[PDB]
């Protein structure tokens, strides 16, 4: 129940990331979902570009 | 042999099947070294990408994830997923 | 049934809402650009994504229909651009899997020609067809669409629009319009290559040549650009209508229609009319916006490619960079 | 100047008033009559089409001049070709003499199948036709549309002497691309006018491609046409 | 002699005469140039038929009665319109009368009432009247085809009338 992902190339070490989503009941989780969208974009960029 | 697995949590299996399908059948402009593995598990969707060069890798990642984001904005503006 | 023609190919986007024989909504945000810079795979996509939900909602509220009153999601199967089409597509596939609709691929050019069949309403005429990516003289012969006129390099739409580009005219609404109404005020036409090689054209020789004019149009100051406008009007409209009546009398046809990237011009209407009077043939009119790549034409061609029963494999479909109308299997007609 | 053109109007009215129909259509006018005692016929290209002046004259002029040059170079090379009298492009007229023995390779293939079964003498006609088309393609004067109805025969009716005519849609810069285009139109004419002559056409193809040391890139470009439809 | 009814600009009447027993260089050529001879004087040893003359004379009539012609006189035009050699110097010199003949062909073209007495010219030039069937006898093929240089392969499928016709058609566009 959270935006969950994991990268392993030939490093053999787990690069596991995940971010929480908006708990429903005060709104739809999709807002926290787009939040995690932006988050994962930032993460994949800042990790892979350098 | 760069591998990248990711578990998107959805509310219902409806979004599981949808976001599995609506991005699978495209033989991507670049699968030359990229394998797209879309496995639905309940209401979660696991997706595993396989690549050999990180540039087109990142392009696939972010392009997909924004096709995702667009499925999301549609499930906010037309959805959330209807029972089918 | 209703069809969401989800077209955007290179510099365009649009939602053709086709239902009950009318193109209810053909909205757009013509991706108008700095002078003569376009044909984008990337920012076309950025633009189209940013605006596409807005355009969907616009077309839907104009039509007043719901996500359960639309009956098809026709994405342009090709030949478009790479990223513009997949970004066009993911919405098509998603609203299909969600609204409970089927993904359907549709050829691009057959869309132009089907909207022409809605424009003409004549007995299976040959069609000179030209857009930003086509130079064909077509007739539906032997169960398929037969290519009698085929370029190798460029296209009358592509040609006239790249010309109006390299002269930095106001890209809106269509460079063709600018070269059309920029014409009448120039004289002293010249001789540019006339290359008709039996039933096939090679428009490349046209375009490049006019480029080599601009230099001496500024280095000597003894010629105006309106000259170039009227001259290319006369020349290329001649070539096209000449081979049109030729391949017309060949197949026993006396009809002619011009659709696509350059149909906005009216000089072509005149020359087609004259070649028709002389050889006893009849012409058909033309227009600006309809022969510009809306989203309505792909919805139209989807009406046929979909009413028949042609479905795309839900497990494989989408990206194309060439998809020819004799690589098709047209079935809705014998 | 316009006075000479009025006199030309007068002569065009005089020579061409009271003559029977021969044929007229679509980039061709053709009549028939006498010339100083001899027999002759007429072939006419024209600035009689209206799209724009200042080119239409150039158009008709270059058209008829090309046809005249083609007939001359053809019959002077050695190919059997008709004889021309004089070329007055001031109205784009053509006076061509008739060669007697009116029969086409179309008519031959039509008639000789009554005695021929599993074509053998027709395959030999195909041998000869390949010989003569390679002979034309020695310096590659493109008939621009080879056909079964474009090959006449002059007697004797045994040595197969045949004439090639109507070089109006012509050019001599032969590109194996356009050459394959020609050979394709050729095969299409075979299949259309003649049902299932694969033995005939194969005899013909082998005869030509043997008698012609050039058909290889031509047929390769033809194969290129086969996968794109040109 | 015999008179005809030309076509393709028909307003003229062409007439041919054949004479013999001539030997002189300057006086007769000057007689021709001075117009005191109103016919057109040609050697007999390069011609094959009166039909070549007829075609060249029709060329002359047509290009004259428009004035567009390179020429200005009907008489001198046919002589160039026989030889397809675009170098008009030799197309006038050789194909015309030289001092290498004991016989001459005369071509006259008549319009309306412009009449030139026959006995007048018969007196003007020395020679005996001979009928027009003597062409093949003086015809020396060894030198006739020297100006055509035509291929025997073309001769295989026809006569030498149309072989010499097919090439006189093309000296104008090229």
């Amino acid at each position: 129940m959270e935006l969950l992902g994991e990268y392993v190339g030939q490093e053999g070490k787990p690069q596991k990331l995940r971010v929480s989503c908006e708990a429903p009941g005060d709104g739809d989780p999709f807002q926290g979902l787009l939040s995690g969208v932006a988050q994962m974009k930032d993460m994949v960029t800042e990790l892979f570009d350098p | 042999p760069h591998i990248f697995t990711l578990s998107v949590p959805f509310p219902t299996p409806l979004e599981a099947e949808i976001a599995h399908g609506s991005l699978a059948p495209d033989a991507e402009p670049h699968q030359r070294v990229v394998g797209k593995d879309l496995t639905v598990s309940g209401r979660i969707l696991v997706v595993r990408w396989k690549a050999e060069d990180c540039r087109l890798l990142r392009i696939s990642v972010i392009n997909f994830l924004d096709q995702l984001s667009l499925v999301v904005r549609t499930m906010q503006r037309f959805g959330p997923p209807v029972s089918r | 049934p209703a069809v969401l023609g989800f077209e955007g190919s290179a510099n365009k986007i649009g939602v053709g809402v086709v239902r009950d024989g009318k193109v209810l909504a053909n909205p757009r945000r013509t991706y108008v650009t700095p002078p003569g810079t376009g044909f984008l795979p990337g920012d076309t996509a950025r633009h189209h994504r940013a605006v596409i939900l807005d355009l969907l909602q616009e077309a839907l509220t104009e039509s007043g229909l719901t996500s359960q009153d639309i009956d098809c999601i026709a994405y342009t199967k090709g030949p478009g651009m790479g990223a513009p089409l997949v970004s066009v597509a993911v919405v098509a596939r998603t609203v299909a899997q969600l609204w409970n609709k089927p993904l359907v691929g549709v050829n691009h050019c057959i869309g132009h020609i089907e909207m022409g069949r809605l424009i003409t309403g004549a007995t299976s005429p040959t069609v000179l067809y030209v857009s930003g990516g086509n130079t064909q003289v077509i007739a539906y012969s032997e169960h398929r669409y037969r290519i009698f006129g085929e370029t190798i390099d460029i296209a009358v739409g592509n040609c006239l629009d790249r010309f109006a580009r390299v002269l930095k005219i106001s890209n809106d609404p269509s460079p063709g319009y600018n070269i059309e109404q920029m014409a009448k005020r120039g004289k002293k036409l010249v001789e540019l290559p006339y290359t008709v090689k039996g039933m096939d054209v090679s428009f490349s020789g046209i375009l490049s040549f006019i480029e080599d004019v601009a230099h001496r149009m500024l280095a000597t100051g003894e010629c105006t650009p309106e000259d170039l406008c009227f001259s290319l009007q006369e020349t290329v409209f001649a070539m096209l209508v000449e081979i049109t009546e030729r391949a017309m009398a060949h197949c026993g046809s006396q009809e002619a229609l011009i659709v696509g990237g350059v149909g906005c011009n009216v000089r072509l209407q005149e020359m087609m009319a004259t070649m028709c009077q002389e050889r006893g043939a009849r012409l058909f009119a033309t227009d600006e916006r309809f022969c510009i790549d809306n989203g309505a034409m792909i919805a139209q061609a989807g009406w046929e490619m979909f009413r028949a029963g042609h479905r795309t494999p839900l497990s494989d479909s989408g990206v194309t960079q060439r998809y020819r109308t004799d690589e098709v299997e047209v079935t809705w007609r014998d | 100047e316009a006075e000479a053109l009025a006199a030309a109007r007068e002569r065009s009215s005089r020579f061409l008033s009271g003559l029977e129909l021969v044929k007229q259509g679509a980039e061709a006018r053709v009549f028939r009559g006498r010339f100083q005692g001899r027999a002759a016929v007429i072939k006419h290209r024209f600035p009689k089409g209206y799209r724009h002046p200042a080119l239409e004259a150039r158009l008709g002029r270059r058209r008829t001049v090309q046809e005249a040059r083609a007939l001359l170079r053809c019959r002077r090379a050695g190919i059997s070709a008709p004889v021309v009298f004089f070329v007055d492009y001031a109205s784009n007229c053509l006076y061509m003499e008739e060669i007697e023995g009116s029969v086409t390779v179309r008519d031959y293939i039509q008639s000789t199948m009554e005695t021929e079964k599993t074509p053998q003498g027709l395959s030999n006609l195909a041998k000869t036709i390949g010989q003569v088309l390679a002979r034309m393609h020695d310096e590659d004067l493109i008939h621009g549309d080879l056909t079964t109805s474009n090959m006449l025969l002059k007697p004797p009716l045994e040595q197969l002497n045949i004439v090639l005519i109507d070089f109006g849609l012509s050019f001599i810069s032969a590109l194996p691309e356009d050459k394959g285009v020609d050979l394709y139109v050729l095969e299409k004419a075979f299949l259309s006018t003649h049902p299932n002559t694969e033995t005939v056409f194969e005899a013909f193809l082998k005869s030509y491609s043997t008698s012609s040391k050039k058909a290889r890139p031509v047929l390769k470009k033809l194969d290129e046409v086969r996968l794109r439809g040109r | 002699q015999l008179t005809h009814q030309l076509d393709l600009f028909p307003e003229c009447r062409v007439t041919l005469l054949l004479f013999k027993d001539v030997k002189n260089a300057g006086d007769l050529r000057r007689k021709a140039m001075e117009g005191t001879i109103d016919g057109s004087l040609i050697n007999p040893t390069v011609i094959v038929d009166p039909f070549q003359i007829l075609v060249a004379a029709n060329k002359a009539v047509h290009l004259y009665k428009l004035g567009k012609m390179k020429t200005r006189t009907l008489s001198t035009e046919i002589i160039f319109n026989l030889s397809p050699n675009n170098n008009i110097s030799e197309a006038l010199k050789k194909f015309g009368i030289s001092a290498n003949d004991t016989s001459i062909l005369i071509v006259y073209i008549e319009e309306g009432e412009k009449q030139i007495n026959q006995e007048y010219l018969i007196s003007q030039v020395e020679g005996h009247q001979v009928s027009l069937k003597n062409l093949p006898e003086i015809m020396n093929i060894t030198e006739v085809k020297k100006i055509y240089k035509l291929s025997s392969q073309e001769e295989s499928i026809g006569t030498l009338l149309d072989a010499i016709i097919c090439r006189m058609s093309t000296k104008d566009v090229l």
